[PDB]
RNA sequence: AUUUUU
RNA sequence: AUUUUU
RNA sequence: AUUUUU
RNA sequence: AUUUUU
């Protein structure tokens, strides 16, 4: 039968270990699980499998664009802030808004700003002018886990546009992740 | 033999959208190209995180208690505010209110995150009142809840979902609120969850060496049947 | 091995000694401290080598890398007449 | 029969990127089109190269000894420099230093190439000291190594990974340094490998017809467990 | 058991033949092979299977672009300088940055500059303006092996753009190789 | 309606 | 007319 | 030449 | 790592 513990009478100091799926009941009530969709939208793989805006860059020259990729404190991706460590594939969505040209895109977890000066083997995919691509950067990190908060939690993204004439433009970037491994959930964030 | 026809490559019609980038369906993103040297995968290391496995479902986080409208100081208005941190005092009449307010999911740290992520949800909500008194203090307190109620006013809880709390060794009573809405799925940020009221049933008793008033904490989490559905834009910015 | 055990202890005593339980901190809960106020902290893991009088201080000095697990026991005693509650929580570097 | 529907070509949706050229994944490049007359392959001839098979793995090259910071002249600072070419002299006290310096992968010709190619790596490193003395010369020399050490200063090697070298017929002693970093993979060009010191243990003895000081050479290579991981940009230009 | 030879005591004059995978040990140590990724990044096929920038040409007329292809002393491709001979498929990546036109591309190991004047059968693939292609040139060399260093180690590349109006532009070229056969490793290169 | 092709 | 490829 | 992948 | 989908 039902114990008084499952009827509401408990002790907060006896909750450890963390993660106790204890059932709560009372007459005329029982946990009822009803599904509306064929699958879950709470699963990490599904939720995060959907991109979210990151930032935009307006180029004028053929200079390079180096930016510390990090988890959002803004979109639905904020749900990541509930975790401390991450590891797995990273999907980067880049939109190359230009009349005539090409956009070199690369990604690395390497902090050194000189290993990027060349782009030899940092994944120089080419998005023709007015096009957009979605490259999935592997976990080529030198650290087993990525603190989820760091201003560079995610590796740096590089964008060296190869323009042809006076043409200029802007590169909007949004991103998601493929199968994410989050660990050791931390306390909920505050609001600004 | 099929030599009655000049061999040619297959011809196919290309559907609408030339380079349309679907950033909504996961089944679409996971299939994106790989910048990996050989398009392979890496071996993850959970141990360094002290875990034996990654975290797959987020709902479990929504099922973790968090203080409601937590503050540094207890309710200075006899608990008539949203502060989930107030005081149970001996002075308070046997029917006076120690705390009353309209409950919203955003009033909870953990939940407020999902509120800013998902658009809808469903399931029961559990609130746990923890009164921290001494081993000498004794008394009862009835906390009820009127689902989807909006009028923030003290009212008899005889017809509301209530729980009577008798002080003892386990001074952390709970209360469950079954999903209740006109729909199969309700807004994560819209109509209140209901009216939450904790009235005094029996004056907090004490003695020469025990406190005449104690502190209380109200936590909130989702039930085992909790679910969230559509992810929507954000209504606030975290830090 | 001394067959007479002139030293009655486990042969691996010296080895395990550094993992021994020790007093890491002891601060006084100053009354009139609002909720959320931090009572006391402890530098992990360098605290186990807090002073040269720590069992683990010896070895810790001959190695630069460490990988270990912990078992804390925060003790707070208060007479029955009094009441209150404290939050003992572990905060990884990310949280800190 | 399927004559209830007008036969048509297959329709398909084209993913993001119209002519996106992936120059990162090998699985992508190997599938590129062929300008060959019939898209075929040729028969390679290893014999002309004196080999029986091509070279498939590069790690094996990283496992080939190369002199550290090689120079034309021996260390003119009693070996306190990076020169892997110095002198072992009878005069040097029984504890004085014959060579000390911080070791980096780039200090090795072969390795420095991988340093300019890959971003990270792991595995043990092997250093081989070759002292070239006569059959009459005798003495001992202890060379230690403090992993990831950065302070370039003479220090007792009693706690460091050391190897005592007693001069004989085989005057080329080695020393292995197991992978040691806070990560499962470390920068090919970042934090030092450690402090390398070769102190005198027993003064180099000699006689009327033998040298009072000899030459030494320090080589370095990767262990059998060596690995390199991410290819990165270049930090230097070869010739 | 373990011999003193495997404990560090050896002789440098007894290393031949070249290629001795001798194990090195000492108490509390043994060669530990731990993998982080599902495959090797050291294998010649994989490493070199990834392109690297070569050079860029700015065209104004419909002239032809002849260039001696060679191995890089600059990118990750420099790892080739550790070898003496090469042979196998050659992947050439060309980006045609032009407003309106076509780019004829061809490749040959033939040194004669007249067998190219026409482009009859030298592989004249066509990249429309603003497009980019990756052609894999076969080992159509008259020499069994290609000294890896030669200013023309790799065969010459031809680019005769077919423009329409006053339009002009630039052709950026990068390259990689398909399955490379390297032989007789030589001493490591110097730095500039 | 092998009224896409065998 | 294995006069796409085996 | 499992010198595309197993 | 059915850590694309069953």
């Amino acid at each position: 039968t039902m114990s008084p513990n499952e009827l509401g009478l408990t002790s907060a100091q006896d909750d450890g270990p963390l993660g106790q799926e204890k059932p709560n009941y009372f007459l005329n009530f029982r946990s009822m699980n009803v599904d509306i969709f064929t699958v879950s939208h709470t699963k990490v793989d599904n939720l995060f499998g959907r991109a979210w805006f990151f930032m935009e860059h307006t180029f004028t020259n053929e200079g390079q664009w180096r930016v510390p990729l990090e988890f959002p404190k803004q979109g639905h991706g904020s749900l990541s802030l509930l975790f401390a460590y991450f590891t797995g594939e990273l999907n980067i969505h880049v939109l190359f808004l230009s009349e005539r040209g090409f956009l070199r895109v690369a990604h690395t977890y390497d902090t050194s700003n000189d290993r990027v000066n060349f782009l030899s083997s940092n994944g120089v995919i080419t998005v023709p002018a007015g096009e957009q691509m979605t490259l999935s950067a592997p976990y080529y990190s030198n650290k087993p886990l990525r603190t989820v908060r760091d201003n560079n939690s995610l590796g740096y993204l590089m964008c060296k546009p190869f323009l042809t004439g006076t043409s200029t433009g802007k590169i909007e970037v949004y991103l998601s992740l493929r199968c994410p491994n989050f660990f050791f959930p931390l306390p909920a964030p505050k609001v600004t | 033999m099929s030599t009655k026809y000049k061999w040619t490559r297959t011809k196919i019609d290309i559907a609408e959208g030339p380079g349309s980038m679907n950033m909504a369906n996961v089944l679409c993103t996971t299939g994106a190209q790989s910048v990996a040297l050989v398009g392979e995968r890496a071996f993850y290391d959970p141990r360094t995180a002290g875990s034996k496995s990654r975290f797959d479902d987020l709902v479990k986080i929504a099922q973790l208690f968090s203080v409601m409208a937590d503050s540094t100081t207890p309710s200075e208005n006899h608990g008539v505010d949203a502060k989930g941190y107030f005081k149970w005092s001996a002075t308070t009449a046997p029917q006076s209110i120690v705390h009353r307010n309209i409950v919203y999911l955003r009033l909870f740290p953990n939940l407020n995150v999902f509120v800013n992520s998902y658009s809808y949800f469903r399931g029961s909500l559990v609130l746990r009142l923890s009164v921290y008194a001494s081993t000498f203090n004794r008394g009862r307190l009835r906390m009820g809840f009127f689902p989807n109620a909006t009028t923030d006013s003290t009212s008899t809880l005889d017809n509301a979902i209530y729980t009577i709390c008798d002080i003892g060794s386990d001074n952390s009573f709970e209360i469950t609120i079954p999903y209740s809405f006109s729909t199969w799925m309700r807004k994560t940020n819209g109509h209140p969850i209901g009216l939450f009221q904790i009235e005094v049933l029996n004056r907090l008793t004490y003695n020469s060496s025990s406190p005449s008033e104690v502190y209380c904490i109200v936590q909130g989490k989702m039930g085992q049947d909790a679910r969230f559905f559509c992810p929507t834009g954000s209504v606030v910015t975290f830090q | 091995v001394d067959n007479f055990h002139s030293m009655a202890y486990d042969i691996t005593t010296g080895d395990k000694n550094p993992s021994k339980l020790v007093r890491l901190e002891t601060h006084e809960w100053t009354p009139s401290w609002a909720r959320g106020y931090q009572i006391t902290h402890v530098e992990l893991p360098k605290v186990f080598w807090d002073h040269q009088d720590k069992p683990a201080y010896g070895q810790s000095r001959y190695f630069a890398a460490v990988r270990c697990g912990f078992h804390f026991q925060v003790q707070v005693n208060v007479n029955q007449g009094t009441a209150g509650s404290a939050l003992v929580v572990y905060e990884p570097k990310p949280v800190v």
